[PDB]
């Protein structure tokens, strides 16, 4: 077994083993996570 | 080149901001774009004008449009006025000195509401960025920020230091503890946006987008984990539009309570709060009515709960204004009458007086007592012209024509007209001619202050353009009937002379200063030049992608400029019709361009709210003027060229006058600081029987432990090898002290193991050498708990592996073939 | 938008909407102002000839050619009331949650995080509750709380517990919650729960690795003895 993408659409689950549910994110946190996803796809 | 600066600004009474009433009907404070105006209601004259400085057009002046005032709040006791701007800047103004005292910059968006605390020492500010910031006036700092909301703050209530209630555009009601800087309760006010919030004792009212109005009780001391805010009922106001503002006022003599709901439309709806005796009397009465209708007792109780709102509130009176209302405020509360003051979107101030007796008012409609109307125009100015003497400025707008004194900035005369489109002075500055959208041509005299002649059938459609010859005896008019008509002035009346019908509608008509050429703009994006003497066709200018809006001819009748909606200015040589250069001057449609007299330089205005100064020979933008808040509809230049006047969609007429430590090394500091504290406390305790740590608000143990964490894993071992053996002993003492804090122990057990145990590895020889008894007990201690703390983990995980294997085994027996 | 011929048309809700009947057997409710299909009702498997409305379309009757009547009743106001309430409750569940965390009421915070499915708050309730538990298993209240979970919830925890274990810094919490479950639940009942075994399958290989580690940490701890025997000489 290996940690993968979040099963629920409303959550972000990283390979670190941490699930990250949107409703409880702060706005600043969402921005950096969004930008973090930009970099990953950009290199992808 | 010379620099142009905004000499003066006028024509604005009340901009897009709230109104503040100050007792002496008393004076009123209203916003004027970047400036604030103080008006005397009785006289209707401007008392004073607040301007920060830095006039537009100066070198030090910023190259961006000024921030317009969004909210005005004044503390009556201290006479201190706070101004909120669209950029999120709060400026504290001294009313007596009329100067800025403080400047706060903590919001990234327009400020929506300002409120002084009761004592006047702290200012709470809400902005469109969804943030509430509480400022300390004496401290000149922002104490703290409240950030739970997710949209623009529409309204908030804070009369006590302990608690704050806030409303936002996202439609939640949030109760705050000012001591804890946290939101305690959150409730959905309405299905969509919540715009109004007003509080009186437990009674609270909020307005949504629809006519629904909610009524709540506030038990601040309820303290049941919830229910501090509980809904009572819903009442529907007559106006279907959203309610922007709600405020309360109480009568001291009779303890009577009133409020209004300011709607987005032209209606203000006032309400009265019934007294408790009235509510009981009504409740008993309606019970009699319901019982008479035969309703069951349980149905009556439910109906009473359903009609709970009706008992408390009474629709008192509805105020109707001719124009959409921008803001309103109570002025005076008395038994005899109730008075209100409002500002409209159409740039005027209206004072209303409501005489009333007991339950209902005496008059069917409110009494309009005072209006400040002379110094502003309701409709945006479409054309402006300057008299030859350069003393009188004519401003033509839809429905009215107003004329001002340039020196005093005061309107001299006002004339009622149709939908004004183009206006020009006649020679001598004593007459004005106006071209309306209805095809009518109007002539006025300043001395007579009346309209002499009107030509209803001057054109079948809008007279878009109107120009006069240098002699002033021949008038040229362009209209949507695709015709140009020439008129003569005979003693004064106008007589049609000749008709020049064109293939398309005409936008602009210009006559050369020498009266030799006539240039006309058509919707087909071509400009046609004619010879005025003989009306023979001369040239057909082509190259504009959108229709040409304005045409201007140089004083020498050599150069001609064309400005079109395609955002381009084209300079043409009239000798051969050749475009010398095409300039992408503005970011939007360019409405007007004018030559400076006796020079080829020219100005340009566009919908981007920017006026640009250009060189006709070098074709370069000399200066950019950023003062307009909206589209610039007309432009005019003085005959001498000393000053330029521009008017925009903001109802503003302004005059432009020519004037390090590394891993390990950081640790060594950490062990020194923390253990020095630890040893001191140990010595201090024994006898009984720093700034850095205090600033970080961490114990000595956490501080060093955190420093250990920050070190990268590849860099821990090299950092620790650098450590001298002396610092190892402090490290061992540190680890020993961690042992007592078993919470920290289990939190970072693997790291403590790795670092401690290498250290023993690296300098084992030196460590074993010492005979120190105190070291001998430390090593024995740290050993034992490290085993127990570690053994606890192994027991718990060595546990869960086994029985779960049993769980796996049991399922196989039942469900495995 | 009708696949087949439209054969009955009647305005409902006064001017605002239209209901239409097609030979396909589908009832489409359109917005007259926008001319767009707001809703589609499929209560028939054959052609429709007749359409009757009552109270401005509050009640609609459609008679299939086979002879089936579909009595449609308006329930929009019923639904939006339901939508309003659950949103109201969900907001309260949020508001109650962060307040408990600030107060440290982990036992109540745990149950709210069950319903709201907030993994960070779950890990934060469990993590700092453990720290207090350091200061039978966690605490009597939370230990009772974990026992009462229904099988839907039990699966949810062990999904998270599976996730935390894979990381070597969050596994201490993970085996840690798993132990208490085995203390306060019938191990038999756990087995039959569908899909639990597969989650229960993935948890061993990570735990067993954690035996290989930690156990080694004991081995290289006795350097303190070897230090402690040499010095004594």
């Amino acid at each position: 077994y290996n940690v993968g993408k979040a099963e629920k659409d409303g959550e972000i689950r990283l390979k670190n083993g941490v699930a990250m549910s949107k409703e409880e994110l702060t706005r600043e946190d969402k921005n950096r996570l969004r930008r973090a996803l930009k970099r990953k796809r950009s290199k992808a | 080149y010379q620099r142009f600066e905004q000499a003066a600004a006028f024509g604005v009474i009340a901009s897009n901001a709230n109104c503040v009433w100050i007792p002496a009907p008393g004076q009123l404070i209203t916003s004027a774009l970047e400036d604030v105006n103080i008006w005397d209601i009785k006289t209707g004259d401007l008392v004073s004008k607040l301007s920060d400085g830095l006039p537009p057009g100066a070198s030090d002046a910023r190259g961006a449009k000024p921030a317009e005032c969004t909210y005005l709040e004044a503390h009556k006791d201290t006479d201190l006025l706070a101004v909120g701007y669209a950029d999120g800047v709060i400026k504290v103004w001294d009313l007596m000195s009329k100067t800025v005292l403080l400047n706060f910059n903590g919001h990234k968006a327009a400020i929506t509401l300002l409120q002084f605390d009761g004592t006047g020492t702290r200012l709470i500010s809400g902005s469109k960025d969804s943030n509430i910031i509480v400022w300390d006036l004496v401290g000149e700092v922002g104490l703290y920020k409240l950030r739970s909301h997710k949209d623009s703050i529409t309204g908030f209530w804070c009369q006590g230091e302990d608690w704050l209630i806030s409303t936002s555009k996202d439609g939640m009601i949030k109760l705050w503890d000012l001591k804890t800087h946290q939101c305690i309760e959150t409730h959905i006010a309405h299905t969509g946006e919540c715009w109004g919030l007003a509080v009186k004792d437990d009674l609270l009212i909020t307005t949504g987008t629809d006519s629904q109005v909610k009524i709540w009780k506030l038990d601040i001391e309820n303290d049941k984990m919830g229910g501090k805010l509980t809904e009572m009922g819903i009442f529907e106001k007559q106006s279907k539009q959203r309610g922007l503002k709600i405020e309360f006022i109480t009568n001291s003599s009779d303890k009577t309570s009133f409020f209004y709901i300011q709607n987005a439309d032209k209606t203000i709806e006032t309400f009265r709060i019934r007294k408790e005796e009235e509510i009981a009397r009504g409740l008993k009465k309606r019970e009699k009515r319901l019982k008479e209708k035969g309703l069951t007792e349980e149905e009556i109780a439910k109906s009473i709960k359903e009609s709970y709102s009706s008992f408390i509130l009474h629709p008192f009176q509805t105020i109707r204004s001719l124009y959409k209302i921008k803001s309103a405020s109570w002025t005076t509360v008395s038994s005899s009458k109730l008075e209100l003051v409002l500002t409209t979107s159409s740039n005027t101030i209206e004072y209303y007086s409501i005489p009333y007796e007991k339950r209902d008012p005496t008059s069917p409609a409110p009494l309009k007592t005072h209006t400040i109307e002379l110094q502003g125009q309701r409709t945006d100015v479409r054309s402006i012209d300057i008299s030859d003497d350069n003393k009188l400025l004519a401003t033509a707008s839809n429905g009215s024509l107003k004329i001002w004194n340039i020196k005093t900035h005061k309107c001299i005369r006002t004339f009622e007209c149709g939908y004004a489109l183009t206006c020009k002075f006649l020679p001598g500055g004593l007459l004005v001619i106006l071209g309306t959208r209805n095809g009518e041509l109007q002539l006025f005299d300043l001395a007579s202050s009346s309209l002499l002649d009107t030509i209803e059938d001057a054109h079948d459609a809008a007279i878009w353009s109107l120009d006069l010859t240098s002699d002033g005896k021949r008038l040229v008019t362009g209209s949507a009937d695709k015709t140009v008509k020439f008129w003569d002035f005979k003693v004064l009346k106008l007589h049609h002379d000749t008709t020049l019908e064109l293939t398309d509608d005409i936008l602009c008509v210009r006559v050369s200063p020498d009266d030799r050429y006539l240039a006309i703009s058509l919707l087909d994006n071509t400009v046609k030049v004619f010879f005025l003497d003989s009306m023979k066709f001369y040239l057909s200018l082509y190259g504009h992608k959108l229709p040409v809006l304005s045409i201007d001819i140089s004083f020498d009748s050599k150069m001609i400029i064309t400005s079109s909606a395609d955002k381009n200015i084209k300079i043409w040589g009239l000798d051969f019709g050749d475009c010398h250069k095409s300039l992408f001057a503005h970011q939007d449609s360019i409405m007007n361009v004018k030559f400076l007299p006796q020079s080829h330089n020219f100005f340009s205005c566009s919908k981007d709210a920017v006026v640009k100064y250009w060189d006709g020979e070098k074709f370069e933008c000399i200066q950019k003027l950023y003062a307009h808040q909206s589209e610039v509809w007309a432009l005019a230049v003085a005959t001498d060229g000393g000053f330029v006047v521009s008017s925009s969609h903001d109802h503003s007429i302004r005059i432009w006058e020519e004037t390090s430590l590394k891993a390990g090394e950081r640790l060594m500091e950490a062990l020194d600081l923390g253990i020095a504290e630890i040893e001191g406390l140990e010595a201090y305790n024994r006898d009984m029987k720093n700034a850095v740590l205090i600033a970080v608000n961490k114990t000595p143990e956490q501080y060093i432990m955190d420093t250990l964490l920050r070190i990268r894993m590849s860099q821990l071992e090299d950092a620790l090898m650098v450590m001298p053996f002396s610092y190892v002993l402090k490290f061992l003492k540190f680890i020993d002290t961690v042992m007592q804090n078993k919470t920290l122990l289990h939190s970072h057990l693997p790291l403590i193991c790795k670092n401690l145990f290498f250290i023993i590895k690296f300098n084992h020889k030196e460590l074993v050498s010492q005979k120190n008894e105190e070291l001998k007990l430390q090593i024995n201690r740290v050993k034992t708990e490290l085993r127990s703390a570690l053994k606890s983990t192994e027991d718990d995980l060595g546990f869960n592996v086994q029985g779960l294997k049993f769980v796996k085994q049991q399922w196989n027996l039942r469900h495995n073939y | 938008g009708h696949t087949n011929a439209v054969q009955r048309c009647s305005f409902i809700n006064k001017q605002k909407q239209l209901i239409s009947c097609g030979a396909d057997g589908l009832i489409k409710i359109w917005d007259c102002s926008s001319g767009e299909c707001l809703k589609t009702l499929d209560g028939h498997n054959n052609r429709l000839w007749a359409l009757s409305t009552m109270n401005d379309g509050d009640m609609i009757v459609s008679a299939d050619a086979d002879g089936v009547f579909q009595f449609w009743k308006d329930c929009t106001e019923q639904e939006i009331e339901e939508e309003q309430e659950k949103a109201k409750l969900q907001v309260e569940q949020e508001q109650s949650l962060q307040n408990y965390m600030s107060k440290g009421d982990w036992t109540n915070a745990f149950l709210l995080a069950m319903t709201l499915d907030h993994p960070m708050r779950l890990f934060n309730v469990l993590k700092r509750a453990l720290g207090e538990s350091r200061s039978v298993i966690f605490n009597e209240e939370l230990d009772q709380a974990i026992s009462i979970l229904n099988d839907e919830q039990l699966i949810l925890l062990m999904k998270r517990c599976r996730d935390w274990n894979t990381n070597a810094k969050t596994h201490t919490i993970a085996q840690r919650t798993i132990r208490c479950i085995l203390m306060h639940h019938n191990i038999a009942k756990l087995s039959e729960i569908p899909g639990m075994v597969k989650i229960v399958d993935a948890i061993i290989p990570y735990t067993q690795r954690h035996f290989t580690r930690v156990d080694n940490l004991v081995e290289q701890s006795y350097i303190l003895d070897y230090a402690l025997v040499e010095m004594d000489k």
